[PDB]
């Protein structure tokens, strides 16, 4: 009762304490009907890919690869690169992930045991006991969420305002 | 058994002493409305954003027609015409602000119809006592009760306002004087 974030809602009955990043926001009840580990890896990929996405972004409107064709804004870059096939290779990799994504979400939900999000990819550490991967799993979360709407940012004012990194 | 502020009405049922400002003016009965999700709760909700709209809406006009408004934004004293010379040169402001009151305005909504279904939530209650002013009781049935009587002031105000500035073309208080 009494989430915590949205302290006149009542708690969504589905967050009660034990997932990284819970502070009981979800006040149109999306997980009073959808599995919650499906909307964590949800969320946790489109953290990922945002945070890529503005990085990309950011570094591509400063430092260019060698060749005519990266010499573009990375507002216009969408259309020149799908022209030279540059999206097509990320396509193709990105889809043998997303299907190897696919049996790997199937299972975690049909039993298995792999937390959402979690792909065992960690060649450093950066995480050795319970305490330091729930720290950095908050981290990414916040991090994840932080990126998702500066790139969300970033992209309207680029396209308002055709202007360069600072797209004030 | 009579209303207090109307000695020729009976009492409305629903209105017995306990929200702040009630003195049994319903001579149409409307607290009794018990359908299309609507009832007592649900009319003081509505009432109390009413109020607090009109309070915020009042104090603008009066602010920005006699402190003038902010640097760099338009000027002319018409509050009812700024909106579009904000909206000609500032349309992205304008469209920030209404997704913000949209999103708020769904929260406010599903907080409202949730409480009503499991009554824990007061009427217009959103815990937003940021500096403690209302913490203790006795102090905060005076403060619900000045609310109520200054938004309500307020709604009468800021729709006289709205009326007066779509039809005469200027300032409030130039129609004042
Ligand atoms: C969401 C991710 C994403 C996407 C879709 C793109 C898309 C694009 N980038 Mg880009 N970029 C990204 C992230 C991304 N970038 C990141 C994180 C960086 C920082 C290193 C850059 C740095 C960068 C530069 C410097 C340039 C581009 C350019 C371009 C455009 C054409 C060439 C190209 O594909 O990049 C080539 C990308 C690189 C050389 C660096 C990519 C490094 C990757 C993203 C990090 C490692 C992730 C890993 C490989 C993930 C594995 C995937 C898995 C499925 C196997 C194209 C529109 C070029 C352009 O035309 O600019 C307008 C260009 O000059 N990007
Ligand atoms: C702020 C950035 C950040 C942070 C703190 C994390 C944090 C984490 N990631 Mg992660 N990740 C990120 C960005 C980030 N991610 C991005 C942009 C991608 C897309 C390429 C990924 C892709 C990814 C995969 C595929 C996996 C993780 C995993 C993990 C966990 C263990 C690995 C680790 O300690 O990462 C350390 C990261 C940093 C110190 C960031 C600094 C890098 C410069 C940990 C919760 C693993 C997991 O789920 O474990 C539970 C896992 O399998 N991440
Ligand atoms: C992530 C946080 C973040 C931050 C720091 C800013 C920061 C800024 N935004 Mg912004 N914005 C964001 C998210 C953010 N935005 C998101 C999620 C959206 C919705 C997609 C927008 C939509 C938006 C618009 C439509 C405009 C800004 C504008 C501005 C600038 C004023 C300022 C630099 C304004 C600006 O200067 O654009 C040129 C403007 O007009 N923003
Ligand atoms: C655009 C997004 C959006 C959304 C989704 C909502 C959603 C809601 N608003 Mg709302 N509101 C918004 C923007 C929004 N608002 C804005 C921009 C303002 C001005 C700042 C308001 C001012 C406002 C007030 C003052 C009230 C609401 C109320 C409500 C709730 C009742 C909805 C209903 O049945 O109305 C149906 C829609 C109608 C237009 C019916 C109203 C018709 C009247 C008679 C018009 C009278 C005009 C005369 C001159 C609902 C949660 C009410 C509430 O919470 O009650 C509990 C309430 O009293 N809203
Ligand atoms: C119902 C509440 C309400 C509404 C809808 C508005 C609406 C507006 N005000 Mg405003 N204002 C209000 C209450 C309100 N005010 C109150 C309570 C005060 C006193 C603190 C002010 C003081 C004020 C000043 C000083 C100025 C405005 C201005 C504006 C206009 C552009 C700013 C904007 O987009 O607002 C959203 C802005 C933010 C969220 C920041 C816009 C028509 C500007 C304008 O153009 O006036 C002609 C201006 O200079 N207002
Ligand atoms: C005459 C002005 C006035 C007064 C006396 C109050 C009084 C009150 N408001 Mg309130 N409010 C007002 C204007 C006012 N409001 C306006 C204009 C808005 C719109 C921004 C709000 C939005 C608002 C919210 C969202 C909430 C309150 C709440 C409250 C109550 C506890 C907070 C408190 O002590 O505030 C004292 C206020 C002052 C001393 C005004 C000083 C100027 C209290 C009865 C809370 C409540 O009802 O809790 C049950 C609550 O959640 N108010
Ligand atoms: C809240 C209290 C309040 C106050 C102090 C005023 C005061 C005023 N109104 Mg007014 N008005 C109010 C509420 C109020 N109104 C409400 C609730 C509405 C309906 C929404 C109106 C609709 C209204 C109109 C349509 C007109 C006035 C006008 C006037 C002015 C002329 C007064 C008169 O007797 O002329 C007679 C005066 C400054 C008139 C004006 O501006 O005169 C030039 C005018 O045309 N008012
Ligand atoms: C606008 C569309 C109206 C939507 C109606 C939703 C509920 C309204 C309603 O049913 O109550 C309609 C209200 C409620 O009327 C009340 O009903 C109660 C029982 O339900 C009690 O009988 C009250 O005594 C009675 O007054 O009546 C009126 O407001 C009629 C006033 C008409 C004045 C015309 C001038
Ligand atoms: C279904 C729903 C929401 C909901 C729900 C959920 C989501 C299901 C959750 C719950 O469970 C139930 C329920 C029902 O709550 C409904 C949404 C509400 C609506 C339909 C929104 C309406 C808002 C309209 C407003 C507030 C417009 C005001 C216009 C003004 C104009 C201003 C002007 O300046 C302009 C522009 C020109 C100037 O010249 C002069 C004037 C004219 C003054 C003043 O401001
Ligand atoms: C800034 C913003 C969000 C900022 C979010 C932050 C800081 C989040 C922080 C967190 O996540 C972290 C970091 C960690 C989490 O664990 C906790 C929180 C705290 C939650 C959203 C802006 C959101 C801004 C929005 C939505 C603006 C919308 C504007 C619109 C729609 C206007 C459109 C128009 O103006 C144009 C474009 C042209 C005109 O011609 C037509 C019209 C329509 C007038």
């Amino acid at each position: 009762e009494k989430s915590k974030a949205v302290p006149f809602l009542p708690r969504p009955a589905a967050l009660d304490g034990s997932v990284v990043g819970d502070v009981g926001f979800d006040p149109v009840g999306f997980t009073s009907w959808l599995p919650l580990s499906y909307l964590q890896e949800a969320e946790i990929k489109h953290c990922r890919i945002a945070m890529l996405a503005t990085l990309g972004w950011i570094v591509a409107d400063f430092v260019h690869l060698p060749g005519a064709v990266h010499e573009v804004s990375s507002l216009a870059a969408h259309d020149v690169a799908v022209k030279s096939g540059a999206l097509a290779q990320i396509l193709i990799w990105t889809s043998i992930a997303e299907a190897i994504s696919v049996i790997a979400i199937s299972q975690m939900l049909e039993g298995s045991g792999r937390q959402p999000g979690d792909f065992k990819f960690d060649p450093l550490n950066f995480a050795k006991d319970e305490k330091s991967l729930k720290k950095m799993q908050l981290s990414e979360l916040k991090n994840g969420r932080l990126a998702m709407l500066a790139f969300s940012g970033i992209v309207t004012q680029a396209a308002l305002t055709g202007h360069a990194f600072p797209y004030m | 058994e009579r209303s207090k502020s109307l000695p020729f009405l009976m009492k409305p049922k629903n209105l017995d002493g306990s929200m702040a400002g009630d003195v049994g003016f319903d001579p149409l009965g409307l607290s009794e409305i018990n359908d299309v999700g609507v009832d007592l709760y649900w009319l003081r909700e509505a009432e109390l954003k009413h109020c607090r709209l009109g309070m915020m809406a009042a104090a603008g006009i009066l602010f920005v027609e006699i402190l003038g408004p902010a640097p760099g934004f338009p000027a002319g004293k018409s509050q009812m015409d700024v909106f579009w010379k904000v909206y000609a040169e500032k349309p992205s402001l304008i469209g920030a602000s209404l997704a913000a009151i949209a999103i708020l305005e769904v929260i406010s909504g599903v907080a409202t119809t949730q409480g009503r279904q499991n009554g824990d939530r007061a009427p217009g209650d959103y815990n937003f006592d940021p500096l403690g002013f209302g913490k203790d009781p006795a102090k905060f049935k005076d403060l619900q009760l000045k609310e109520v009587k200054n938004g309500r002031l307020a709604m009468i105000a800021a729709a006289g306002m709205i009326l007066q500035g779509v039809s005469t073309h200027q300032g409030a208080l130039e129609n004042l004087s």
